[PDB]
């Protein structure tokens, strides 16, 4: 299957989601962050020394 | 663009070989069996129906992409600039400001100094899709779901980025009788249908008349809205009505 | 392999960030084989999420959660197993680790 | 100076189409082909050497050919290439052909041999060049704007391309296994020559001057050439070294792509008369050309079009301007200007007609 | 090379934290919430001094010299309350849920 | 973590975001110096207190 989960922003715990596709048996699988980053925008403006 | 590496087909006489796989951009390979050759004189091995064949192919970049790509953008709104002709004293001076009311310039004890732009418009989307002399406000597959024959063909960061990543549906079928050659299904890519059919460019499809120009891309003229300007002047120019 | 004879039970638990509870479940699994375990609830969760299993045994688990009186339905291999806890609040005030 | 040729062998290749109905083994089958270049020029790779002769030399007026497992010599005179019109040689190296060449379903290419017999290969291939610009043309004009496009270049030392060489499993040639009194004489003509029989004695081995294997057939026996010596590239048509995947071997494929100019035509200018916020626009061709329309308004209203004939088209001008153009010439630009008039101060009232110049037919509601 | 700080000690007070410091040199202190706000907050100090701190219901940083950052976290803190003949409910229901829960009370 | 970035570990797909939320701990103009960056406004080019 395909499957679509969503996991809180909490970096270092395991989430657990489980894959209950019939006709097999169920496997849970385990998400953990490690890190999330933000790269804002490179616009520069000037310089000061 | 790519290349199609297919290398000499594996002929295995008299018995059967398999083939050990890798993870090639695109790796496939199947062996066939009971086929038979042929060359000069007659078959080139001895054996008839235990004449195997394995056959492997994959695909790698082209020399072409040294040179020669489109490139997938993320673009948003814009940081505008302006050029500004003056009549003062009769002399003709000239300024070049950033449209946005942050930059002051200053020339013979004057201070211009223009505004944000009262409108935030531009005719540019999110996905944009270049092309060396234009622009196009294109929705292109995401990068590692590249779809088959179109954009999305084959996908990678920079032409210095090594790994490529495709999807081209490459799977090999039967060979004929006696005709040693490798039949592979085809191959339809993003050059092969999209060059034909670019449609309509930004330069000609562009909302208010705004031209482009590449490198950087720019969009020039585009009018809408109304520019607040503020300049700071001494008294100097100035003359007192016992003057005039 | 599909599993028999389920009866869950808790030692001893406690309601807290670490791993503060620990349940034991009857089984009777056909034959050997690895298969899953998941908290049905969300508020007990489970840390080790799958196991190795062979038949007639019992198997020790170690959980998490929030509330005293932790009523738990569980999936395993899929089989619903009902519990039941009566837990207790830790001692420390204040640990680091979220 | 480019003198890296040495180990290499102008093999014979199964060329599929070599006229004649049928198919063939052609010493001059054609591989892969190279249509990238955006002018339109065509990067071949063949199965011969040229510009090289058997001691390897740079006599860049000359060919090597395999036939009958010897590599032999002739002249590049008599190359043709072919897909409706006689084609032009223009880049000549190795395996290697560049050539500008018009229209056509099909390629192919062949040329004369030195005993005078003339040899071809044909493979369907869909040569249309694109287009460039947004104009076609019978030919290159000798004026016009200058756009940019990428094309070929002449250079034989262009690094960083690769291709890998070893060298070639066998020769199965079975003019060789002749029956004396039902025997077997294995003639090797000063070569090494693998044997695989279905009978006693030497069945497989090894030899090295013309024997005889006695009492057992032709079919029965199997002489194939061993060279040892001399390597070819990895043709993806040749059989394989049947052991493993690529045996070691290196060469480089140059001829490689840069980007230009291109002279690009003009158009010739149409002519055009006004009327009441509209322009009527009589255009002349000179090749099937595009012309495209916009106004300047919050959307762009566009119109893409083709013509190929002398074609009178009206448009009308909304009071934001229009924008029209026409070949690779700069866009034409238009603001409606109060037409005539309505009318003028008439001692009636004869007054609203000039208010049909601003907003006809929309604030005479308030009339 | 810049001078690390010496680990300072520390102990918990039920939805709080004392945590007693020593400096030798003159060293900064500062501290803030993750929530939605910040709260931010710093102070210098130079004297062995004591300070308390409310660890608040999401998680507090403080970070003391040029150490890595003290991280700290409000577990649920004690058990004053059972269940028996009584209620001893509602320190239950102070520990979890303070000045709400007490309204559907 | 943006919608648009499959990836894929032996023959496993992922794709990740985009975010629920857009929020960011930065404003518009920021001061960076070698090691640090601060939130604050500054003057503009040509206008220098
Ligand atoms: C200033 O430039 C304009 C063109 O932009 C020109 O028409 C005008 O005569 C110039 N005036 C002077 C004083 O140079
Ligand atoms: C050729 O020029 C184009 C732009 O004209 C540029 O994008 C490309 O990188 C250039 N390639 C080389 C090899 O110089």
């Amino acid at each position: 299957y395909e499957h679509v989960t969503v996991i809180p922003n909490t970096v270092g715990v395991p989430y657990k989601t489980l894959v209950n596709r019939p006709g097999y048996s169920p496997m849970v699988l385990e998400m953990e962050l490690q890190s999330v980053t933000l790269e804002p925008t490179l616009s520069l403006d000037y310089i000061t020394c | 663009e790519y290349k199609t590496v297919i290398p000499s087909p594996y002929v295995k006489c008299c018995g059967t070989a398999e083939c050990k796989d890798k993870s090639l951009p695109d790796y496939s390979c199947k062996v066939f069996t009971g086929v038979y050759p042929f060359m000069w004189g007659g078959a080139y091995c001895f054996c008839d129906a235990e004449n195997t064949q394995l056959s492997e192919a994959h695909v790698e970049k082209s020399e072409s992409c040294k040179t020669e790509f489109a490139s997938a953008y993320r673009a948003h709104t814009a940081s505008a600039s302006a050029k500004l002709r003056v009549l003062y004293q009769g002399n003709n001076i000239t300024v070049a400001a950033y449209a946005n009311g942050d930059h002051a310039v200053t020339v013979k004890d004057a201070k211009f100094v223009v505004g944000p732009m009262s409108s935030a418009w531009t005719p540019f989307d999110n996905k944009i899709v270049v092309y060396k002399g234009d622009v196009y406000n294109m929705d292109y597959p995401p990068f590692g779901a590249g779809r088959p024959g179109q954009f999305g063909d084959i996908q990678s960061r920079t032409p210095e980025s090594k790994d490529v990543y495709a999807n081209t549906q490459l799977v090999l079928q039967r060979p004929a009788a006696g005709t040693v050659h490798v039949p592979y299904s085809q191959a339809p890519s993003g050059f092969k249908y999209w060059l034909k059919e670019r449609g309509a460019s930004l330069q000609h499809t562009a909302p208010f008349g705004c031209q482009i120009a590449t490198n950087p891309v720019r969009a020039v003229n585009c009018a809408v809205g109304n520019i607040p300007i503020s300049i700071d002047i001494p008294d100097a120019a100035f003359t007192r009505v016992v003057d005039a | 392999p599909s599993v028999t004879d389920m009866s869950c039970e808790v030692p001893a638990c406690t309601h807290s960030s670490d791993f503060g509870g620990v349940a034991i479940i009857k089984y009777t699994a056909s034959k050997k084989g690895k298969c899953a375990v998941h908290s049905m609830t969300n508020a007990v969760t489970i840390r080790e999420a799958d196991v190795e299993v062979e038949g007639n045994s019992q198997l020790q688990i170690s959980f998490s959660t929030a509330l005293a009186s932790a009523e738990f339905r569980v999936q395993v291999c899929s089989t619903q197993v009902h519990c039941a806890a009566a837990c207790h609040p830790p001692k420390d005030h204040i640990v680091n680790y979220p | 100076n480019f003198n890296v040729y040495k180990a290499t062998r102008p093999y014979l290749a199964h060329c599929p189409d070599c006229g004649e109905g049928h198919s063939c083994h052609s010493p001059i089958a054609l591989e892969r082909i190279r249509n990238e270049a955006t002018d339109g020029t065509l990067k071949i790779q063949v199965s011969l050497q040229i510009g090289i002769k058997t001691d390897d030399s740079h006599d860049w007026t000359k060919l090597r050919y395999m036939d009958s497992h010897t590599p032999a010599d002739a002249e590049r005179a008599g190359l043709l290439v072919r897909t409706s019109a006689p084609c032009t040689i223009t880049g000549t190296m190795g395996h290697f052909i560049l050539a500008r060449c018009p229209k056509g379903e099909t390629l192919t290419v062949g040329f004369t041999d030195s005993r005078k017999i003339s040899h071809t290969c044909t493979h369907p291939f869909h040569h249309e060049p694109p287009v460039i610009g947004r104009e076609r043309f019978h030919s290159r004009p000798q004026h016009g704007k200058e756009l940019p496009c990428s094309t070929y270049v002449q250079s034989t030392a262009a690094t960083a391309e690769e291709i890998e060489v070893h060298m070639p499993p066998d020769t199965p040639d079975r003019t060789l296994m002749t029956q004396q009194s039902g025997n077997v004489k294995i003639t090797v003509n000063g070569q090494t020559v693998r044997y695989k029989c279905n009978c006693g004695g030497s069945n497989e081995g090894l030899t090295t001057t013309d024997k005889v294997i006695n009492n057992c057939k032709i079919d029965q026996c199997h002489a194939a050439v061993t060279n040892h010596k001399n390597w070819q590239y990895n043709s993806p048509l040749v059989p394989r070294n049947a052991e493993l995947g690529d045996r070691k071997g290196k060469i480089h494929i140059p001829f490689p792509l840069a980007n230009v100019t291109c002279r690009v035509p003009k158009a010739r200018n149409p002519t055009v008369t006004y009327g009441k916020n509209q322009v009527t626009m009589l255009l002349y061709p000179d090749h099937p050309t595009l012309l495209s329309y916009r106004n300047m308004g919050q959307e762009p209203n566009y119109h893409e079009e083709w013509v190929t004939h002398k074609k009178e088209v009206t448009l009308t001008v909304p009071t934001e301007g229009l924008e029209v153009t026409w070949g690779n010439n700069e866009p034409y630009k238009y603001w409606p200007q109060m037409s005539t008039n309505g009318t003028a101060h008439g001692h009636p009232h004869e007054i609203i007609l000039y208010y049909y110049e601003l907003y006809p037919t929309m604030t005479v509601v308030i009339v």
